[PDB]
RNA sequence: AAGAAAACUGCCGAUAAGGUCUUCAAAAA
RNA sequence: GGUACACGAAAAACCUUACCUAGACUUGACAUCCUUGGCAAAAUUAUGGAAACAUAAUGGAGGUUAACCGAGUGACAGGUGGUGCAUGGUUGUCGUCAGCUCGUGUCGUGAGAUGUUGGGUUAAGUCCCGCAACGAGCGCAACCCUUAUCGUUAGUUACAUUGUCUAGCGAGACUGCUAAUGCAAAUUGGAGGAAGGAAGGGAUGACGUCAAAUCAUCAUGCCCCUUAUGUCUAGGGCUGCAAACGUGCUACAAUGGCCAAUACAAACAGUCGCCAGCUUGUAAAAGUGAGCAAAUCUGUAAAGUUGGUCUCAGUUCGGAUUGAGGGCUGCAAUUCGUCCUCAUGAAGUCGGAAUCACUAGUAAUCGCGAAUCAGCUAUGUCGCGGUGAAUACGUUCUCG
C-alpha cells in the first residue's frame, strides 16, 4: 500500500492538518527535505548526477 | 551497402583456427589460501604437435582459461622437442621413467594403431607416430605421463647413429 | 569496502551540472526537479537506440531548452523528420503547453569515451544471452583501440543465470580515482534478464584535465581526428 | 679490565547437526 | 557483540499508519491497450449520516476534444504479502589500516616461490640501497575545500575612532639555506619567517571478510492473494507495565541558590515568515502595528563583572509527583500536545563489583542557530561562538 497513500497525499484533504508532505519521486514519507520537495534517498541520486544545480560536495 | 544477408540468424558457431595441432589433455583447479578466501587459479596440460616430428608440452596457470590457454599455448611452442619416426612406429622397446611413474613403449607393426590411452595417446597423435603399443605401469597424473613418454621417446637410438658410432656398416647385420 | 560515487565526489571542481536553473519558491524548485528527471528518464528508457550519452536541462523563469547528444540521430529525426514532432509533443505535455520548448539534437563527437552507451551497450549484450566474457571483452578492445585511458567494468549480479551471485572486474591501464584532476567518466546500468537483474559499472579515463572550471566545455563532446 | 646477564613459575574449562560457491573453452566476423 | 538499543523515525492526537474493531467498494481510489462519445470533474450549499457514501442543487476551467470527462471492454491494475540464503543498488566492519595483485622472466615433477622478503627512513608497500628479478595497476602521498600572514580589485546594505570587514585573483613554506652524519633517501639542530619539516581540520576509505544490514526508499527473479493479503472512512493502537538493560537530561549545592544593575560573540534563518515598538495581562500570550525578500528589518546571548541576601540544613538545595486556574496550535488535546501562574515538595548529601570519552582552543562547561514541523518534556540530531584546562616517565602488563 504505497501509491494509494501516494495518489491520496496528492488529493486535497477535508482538513488542513490532514495534508502531509511525501517525495515527489518515490513515495517515501518520513525524511522529506520541503527546501526540495525530495526526500533523503532521491537527493543522494540527484545531488550525484548533477540535475540539482549548486548542489556540490561540501569540505568546511 | 547492400550486405545482402537473409535466412540464418546471427553468427551461429563457425569457429575453425588452428595451426601445428594441438589439444587440452588436462584442466585442474588449484587454489592458495589467503587471509579470508580461497584464490582459485585454472591450470592447464596442452600438448602441441605438428604430426610430422615436433612436439612439445606447455603447462600454465592463470585466473581465467583463456589466459591460461593461451599461455600454455606458448609454452610448448617455446619448449619444443625434435622427434624421428621409422616407419611410422618406434624403434626399440623402451621404459620411461619419471618419479614414480614408468610408461612403456613398443615398436607395433603398421595396422595395429595407436593402443594407448591418456596423456599417452595425446602425445603419440601429436607426434606423428602411428601404430605403437604402450602400457600405463604407474600413476595417472597426466603431467608426469606427459614427462615419462617424452623421456622415453627422446632417448631412442637410431638405427643408423648406432652402427655410425659403432664403426658398421649403415643397418648392415 | 563502500566508495563514493566517482561523478558526484568530481561536481563542483572540474564538473558543472547537467541541470542549470534558479527555482522561484521552494515549491517551485521541487516541481522544476521532478520534471526534468521524468524528461531525462523517458530520453533514456525508450529512444535508446540512438546511443543518446547524456542529455543537459536549461530552463530560466518560463522558457526551457533541452541539449541531447546523441550517437544515431536518425532514430530521434525519425522519416523526413517524424520522430523528431512525435517526442516533441511527449516533453511538452510533460512540462506544459504554456511554456516555450528549444530541442537541440547535438551530434555527438569521439562517441567511445561516453560511460553511458557503453554501459548501455554492456548491458544489451547480457539481455541478449551473449556470454559475459566474450560480450566485455570485445567491448573492451574496440574501446581501448578507440584510444582512451583505462577501463573498469564491474558487472555484479546473479552472473550467467546463477543461483550465487558473483562479481566479476577487468582492469586495463592506470585509473587514479582517488584523484580529483582525472576525467573519469562515470555511469550505471541494469541489465534486465530473465534470472534477475545485473548491474554494470563502467569507469572511463579520458586524460588529465587540469583545468579547475566545471565543465563549461564538451568534454567527450567534443568532436576531434 | 675483560666482562656478561639472567628466567621462574596464581589460576586459565568448554563451544549442538548437515551444509553452498565455480559455471566451460568450444573461440571466436 | 564489537559493527543493534535518542537506530530506520530530520517530528505517531487526526493525518502519518504499514496494526485492531467496525461501516462501505469491486477492470476498482491510480494506469495503459483496445470500439466508442464527449454538451466535465471540482468545490460548495441541503437531507440522511461516526464519517465513508448516497440521494437534490450553481452545472460550470476549458476546448469541441487537447489534457481529461466519460461509456463498452477483457487483457489486467494492486500487495509496506514471503524469500537481503536468488539478487541489483546503497552501507557497517577490519580501516584511512597499509596493504591486495598482475605481465614477462627464473626456480620447483607440484601446490607454489621470486618480485612484495634484507639494511636504513617514514603515517604509509613513502623513499633509498641490496637483491633472479625487471616493470606495472589499485591503494599511500599531492592536486580539492577551509583556518593561520600579506599584496591586489571593490567600497554599499559594510566601515565611517578609516582601514576593519566582506569575496574575486595572487604572493607566501619549497627541508628553500646552513650545521651535524649517511653512498642515498633521509633524521636532528639553527637562521629568517604569520606559518618548518604531513602548519590544524575536512572530503577522499584498495582486493576482500562477516551468505554483515535492507524485498518497509526504489528497482527486481520467483512464490502467494485477486468481490481480497486490494480500496475509502470513523474509532482505537504504535504512548501499556510486576520488571531488566543502553544512551542522555536534572541533581544531591555556598566553584552555589535567589534578587538588581551590566559588558563582550559567531553562524544561520525569515513574507501562511522574522516580528521591532506601543497597550493589556502576576505570565504563558492577546490587540495595534511599522520594518525586512534582507551586510539594511527581526530572531533579548549566557557563563562573565559589581552589589544585596541566604550560613551547611534534606535547606532560600533538589525538582519529582499531585490539584486548580489560564495561554497557543489545531475540525478535534480523555486515551495522547506543550507553555505560564498558583498549590505540594518523592528520591537524592557523590553512588558497589565494573566501566566510557579525551593529547589545545582539545576535555570540561555557557549560551545561539538550523533541519523535518500547524503544535510537540528533541533533554535528540546537525552546526556556531564565549570561558577554558590537566597529563604523557615508559611499553613490564592490557586490548586490537
Ligand atoms: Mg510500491
Ligand atoms: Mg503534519
Ligand atoms: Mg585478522
Ligand atoms: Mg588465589
Ligand atoms: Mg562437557
Ligand atoms: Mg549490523
Ligand atoms: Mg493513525
Ligand atoms: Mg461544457
Ligand atoms: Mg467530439
Ligand atoms: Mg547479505
Ligand atoms: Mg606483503
Ligand atoms: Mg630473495
Ligand atoms: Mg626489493
Ligand atoms: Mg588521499
Ligand atoms: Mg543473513
Ligand atoms: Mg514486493
Ligand atoms: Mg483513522
Ligand atoms: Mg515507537
Ligand atoms: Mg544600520
Ligand atoms: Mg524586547
Ligand atoms: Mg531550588
Ligand atoms: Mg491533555
Ligand atoms: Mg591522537
Ligand atoms: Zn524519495
Amino acid at each position: 500500500a504505497k501509491k494509494s497513500l501516494k495518489v491520496k497525499q496528492t488529493r486535497i484533504p477535508k482538513f488542513a492538518v490532514r495534508a502531509y508532505t511525501r517525495c515527489q519521486r518515490c513515495g517515501r514519507a518520513r525524511a522529506v527535505l520541503s527546501h526540495f520537495g525530495v526526500c533523503r534517498l532521491c537527493f543522494r541520486e540527484l545531488a550525484y548526477a548533477g540535475a540539482i544545480p549548486g548542489v556540490k560536495k561540501a569540505s568546511w | 551497402g547492400h550486405n545482402r544477408n537473409n535466412q540464418n540468424r546471427r553468427f551461429q558457431k563457425p569457429a575453425f583456427k588452428s595451426e601445428f595441432e594441438e589439444r587440452i589433455v588436462k584442466l585442474k583447479r588449484i587454489s592458495k589460501t589467503t587471509k579470508g578466501g580461497r584464490n582459485m587459479r585454472f591450470s592447464v596440460l596442452v600438448v602441441v604437435g605438428n604430426r610430422k616430428g615436433k612436439i612439445g608440452y606447455g603447462i600454465a596457470k592463470a585466473l581465467e582459461v583463456p589466459n591460461a590457454i593461451k599461455k600454455a599455448i606458448k609454452a610448448a611452442h617455446n619448449s619444443l622437442h625434435t622427434i624421428e619416426i621409422h616407419k611410422g612406429s618406434i624403434y626399440h622397446e623402451v621404459i620411461g621413467r619419471s618419479g614414480a611413474s614408468r610408461v612403456l613403449l613398443k615398436p607395433a607393426p603398421q595396422g595395429t594403431g595407436i593402443i594407448a590411452g591418456g596423456a599417452i595417446r595425446a602425445i603419440i597423435e601429436l607426434a606423428g607416430y602411428s601404430d605403437i603399443y604402450t602400457k600405463n605401469l604407474g600413476r595417472n597424473t597426466p603431467i608426469n605421463m606427459i614427462h615419462a613418454t617424452m623421456d622415453g621417446i627422446l632417448k631412442q637410438l637410431s638405427p643408423r647413429r648406432v652402427a655410425i658410432l659403432r664403426n658398421k656398416n649403415l643397418n648392415e647385420l | 569496502g563502500q566508495k563514493v560515487n566517482s561523478n558526484g565526489l568530481r561536481f563542483g571542481i572540474n564538473k558543472n551540472w547537467i541541470s542549470r536553473w534558479t527555482a522561484n519558491s521552494h515549491a517551485q524548485t521541487a516541481k522544476w526537479l521532478i520534471e526534468d528527471e521524468k524528461i531525462r528518464n523517458l530520453f533514456f528508457v525508450n529512444y535508446r537506440n540512438a546511443q543518446v550519452s547524456n542529455v543537459e536541462i536549461e530552463r530560466t523563469q518560463a522558457t526551457v531548452d533541452v541539449f541531447v547528444y546523441a550517437a544515431q540521430p536518425a532514430f530521434l529525426i525519425g522519416s523526413e523528420n517524424k520522430n523528431i514532432q512525435k517526442i516533441t509533443k511527449q516533453i511538452k505535455q510533460i512540462i506544459g503547453r504554456t511554456t516555450n520548448l528549444d530541442l537541440t539534437i547535438n551530434e555527438i563527437g569521439s562517441p567511445m569515451l561516453s560511460a553511458r552507451i557503453i554501459a548501455r551497450d554492456l548491458a544489451n549484450a547480457i539481455e541478449a544471452r551473449v556470454p559475459l566474457r566474450t560480450a566485455m571483452r570485445q567491448s573492451l578492445i574496440k574501446v581501448l583501440k578507440a584510444g582512451a585511458n583505462g577501463i573498469k567494468v564491474l558487472v555484479s549480479g546473479r552472473l550467467n543465470g546463477a543461483e550465487i551471485a558473483r562479481d566479476k572486474m577487468y582492469i586495463e591501464g592506470n585509473m587514479p580515482l582517488s584523484t580529483l584532476r582525472a576525467d573519469i567518466d562515470y555511469a550505471l546500468e541494469k541489465a534486465q534478464t530473465t534470472y534477475g537483474v545485473i548491474g554494470v559499472k563502467v569507469w572511463i579515463n579520458r586524460g588529465m584535465i587540469y583545468t579547475k572550471g566545471l565543465n563549461r566545455t564538451p568534454a567527450h563532446i567534443l568532436h576531434p581526428q
